[PDB]
């Protein structure tokens, strides 16, 4: 079916939880092409999913942020 | 007979622990230990959240966030869709 097509699984899942701003970037924007985005999205918004990327967006516990804080003193 | 083994729900059984099997040890060790004591997929007796906790060496709530954050990660699509089709 559209299983291979689908780019939630088609490489390594431990990819998608890594704890590194910069390493699920391309995680992230490799749901661009994802045919499910809405329906994944929406899953993900209402059942609260605390961890990793979700229809091509990152979450914390209860929502979303736009880019992981990297360790360290932020940028004043 | 109403109440047979039906010879395919036998396999599809095997087939099932089997992939279960799988998608447990493609985690991290500790994570696949609390869900194995958590749901009782080890000898069948499941374990409880304290009991857990003693024998890892941890807070229970810290067991629970684990737990948690385990179960997040196999409810994950790349993890869980060749068990979605299972059920
Ligand atoms: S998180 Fe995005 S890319 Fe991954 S399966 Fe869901 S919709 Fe598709």
């Amino acid at each position: 079916q559209r299983l291979p097509v689908l780019p939630c699984h088609v490489g390594d899942p431990d990819l998608w939880f890594a704890d590194t701003p910069a390493g699920l970037e391309v995680a992230k924007t490799l749901c661009v092409s994802c045919p499910i985005r809405r329906q994944c999205l929406a899953a993900a918004l209402q059942r609260a999913e605390p961890w990793g990327v979700w229809g091509g967006e990152i979450f914390d516990q209860g929502s979303i942020v736009s880019h992981k804080r990297p360790r360290g003193r932020p940028r004043k | 007979d109403s109440e047979a083994v039906v010879a395919v729900d036998a396999v599809s059984f095997t087939l099932l622990q089997d992939q279960l099997q799988s998608v447990l040890d493609t985690l991290s060790e500790r994570e696949a230990g609390v869900v194995r004591l958590r749901f009782g997929l080890t000898d069948g007796q499941p374990r409880t959240l304290d009991e857990i906790g003693q024998v890892y060496g941890v807070t229970r709530e810290r067991i629970r966030q684990i737990e948690s954050k385990t179960m997040s990660k196999l409810r994950h699509p790349s993890r869980s869709q060749v068990l979605r089709d299972y059920l």
